[PDB]
């Protein structure tokens, strides 16, 4: 409750900073390769990495030679043995530290160098419906 | 024994209220996280919040039966769900005595008949109707 | 416009017309009160017999 | 003793129909001021409860203070006390009555100018077959040499400010 009261003050700041970024790609209306999943080391959060892991079961379904950029072991624990095939890469060590903007950056750096050939993409989260409900979209 | 001993109009309402007061129970472990909740789940929450509210009753004050019935047939045909739950005692006491003074005529057809009629179906729906709007517009 | 405008007068002359119910309604107010007031000394004055019994 | 016993009721539906609703507000206070009156009209019935005396008279050893009691009790009988304000309420029911015949004669003037204006539009030709002088004298508004001046003579070009 303490990292979630904390967390939900820095979304209440947060949030309005994705609407921005995210109103060029609305006003664009570009509609859709590579695929972003946001998870953390540290489990036993209740079913995030289950759920997220299982939209992306998902997506190996709809389409399964998209290479995956995975941050956190959880969703490389679950989707190995499925589609070990279809990995990029997985980020580890993540998810005790706060997420900042350069953990962003580091990832961001990540998709640049690597050189891997990507048209479209999108990025894979838990949104915040509510203080008991969340929901698994796509960006 | 169950129905085999109570009067048609009590055993014609109650079973309404038996099987709508077991479909707010199963519906009611949905209700602890439910910020969002579907129309049918909702009427079946409020409507069973006003049942609830309805088998309520004060120590040493036994009601008769056709106030029972009365009561009970308000309660479990909607005419509550715009009704606060929290106004649910002081509406039992209001509407039962312009009942029992206004519309005389109504309590007579049950008695006579043993049971409620969908004329005075009709009938009772008005007067619930006229009592909301002259409580409050 | 203007048959709405007609409408809205014949409301209006209908609730002059309804005046008078309302001076009757203060009447049987007053009344009321009254009685409750009479009643109560009646049935006070009877709870006081009954006590001195 | 008379008069008025809880069975009296005016017809509420009627008045509830004839006043405006929120613009007549204080007769949702006055109904339910009313109503508050008639909770004090449902206790306390025209006769109190009665009392068996003999019960009493047999009890007690000595019923000669029952008889003095009911003796009593059946010499004090108080009838009904004496209406206070009628003759205010009959002083303005009758400048009610005069406000009445007031407001009547003022909406039947005003709804003869309805009707004046619903007949001037009747009689008035229709706009398809209408020259334009014709639509300057059926609407006197006009446009003359005192009238105020625009590039197009509207209907709100001058001021603007």
């Amino acid at each position: 409750a303490a990292k979630y009261t904390k967390a939900e003050r820095e979304l209440r700041v947060a949030k309005p900073y994705g609407q921005g970024a995210m109103k060029f790609y609305e006003k664009t209306e570009l509609k859709g390769q590579l695929i972003i999943a946001i998870s953390s080391d540290r489990g036993l959060c209740g079913a995030v990495h289950s759920s997220v892991g299982r939209q992306l079961k998902a997506d190996l379904a709809a389409n399964p030679d998209t290479m995956v950029i995975c941050v956190g072991d959880k969703i490389r624990n679950i989707l190995q043995r499925l589609y070990g095939n279809n990995l990029a890469m997985v980020c580890n060590d993540f998810g005790r530290r706060p997420p900042v903007f350069e953990d962003a950056t580091k990832v961001a750096r990540a998709v640049l160098e690597s050189g891997m050939e990507f048209t479209n993409g999108k990025i894979v989260y838990n949104a915040f419906r509510s203080v008991v409900s969340f929901r698994t979209t796509d960006i | 024994v169950g129905s085999a001993a109570q009067t048609r109009a009590m055993k014609q309402v109650a079973g309404s209220m038996k099987l709508e007061l077991a479909q707010y129970r199963e519906v009611a472990a949905f209700a602890q996280f439910g910020s969002d909740l579907d129309a049918s789940t909702q009427q079946l929450l409020s409507r069973g919040v006003r049942l609830t509210e309805l088998l309520k009753q004060g120590q040493y004050v036994p009601m008769a039966i056709e106030d029972q019935v009365a009561i009970i047939y308000c309660g479990v045909r909607g005419h509550l769900d715009k009704v606060e739950p929290s106004k649910i005692t002081k509406f039992e006491k209001e509407f039962s005595q312009h009942i029992k003074t206004s519309h005389r005529d109504i309590l007579d057809t049950i008695a006579k008949e043993g049971q409620i009629s969908p004329d005075t179906d009709a009938k009772l729906k008005k007067v619930v109707t006229d009592f909301l709007s002259t409580f409050q517009a | 416009g203007f048959e709405e405008a007609i409408t809205l007068e014949e409301r209006a002359q209908k609730s002059a017309e309804a005046q008078i119910m309302l001076f009757q309604a203060k009447r049987e107010n007053v009344q009321f009160q009254l009685e409750a007031a009479y009643r109560a000394r009646l049935h006070h004055v009877n709870n006081e017999i009954k006590k001195r019994l | 003793a008379s008069k008025r016993i809880a069975r009296s009721s005016i017809d509420w539906a009627k008045m509830a129909e004839s006043v405006p609703e929120s613009q007549k507000a204080m007769y949702n206070q006055f109904k339910a001021k009313s109503d508050g009156y008639i909770r004090k009209a449902l206790s306390y019935p025209e006769q109190p409860s009665p009392i068996n005396w003999e019960h009493y008279r047999k009890s007690l050893t000595n019923p000669a203070m029952v008889d003095a009691f009911k003796k009593q009790y059946e010499a004090l009988k108080v009838p009904y006390p004496e209406d206070k304000v009628s003759s205010q309420i009959d002083a303005q029911e009758a400048e009610a009555k005069k406000e009445i015949t007031k407001f009547i004669q003022e909406s039947r003037g005003r709804i003869e100018n309805y009707k004046a204006e619903l007949g001037k539009l009747g009689q008035m030709i229709p706009f398809e077959h209408m020259t334009l002088e014709d639509f300057f004298e059926a609407f006197p508004e006009k446009v003359l040499n005192p009238d105020p001046p625009s590039p197009n003579v509207k209907k709100k070009p001058f001021k603007n400010n």
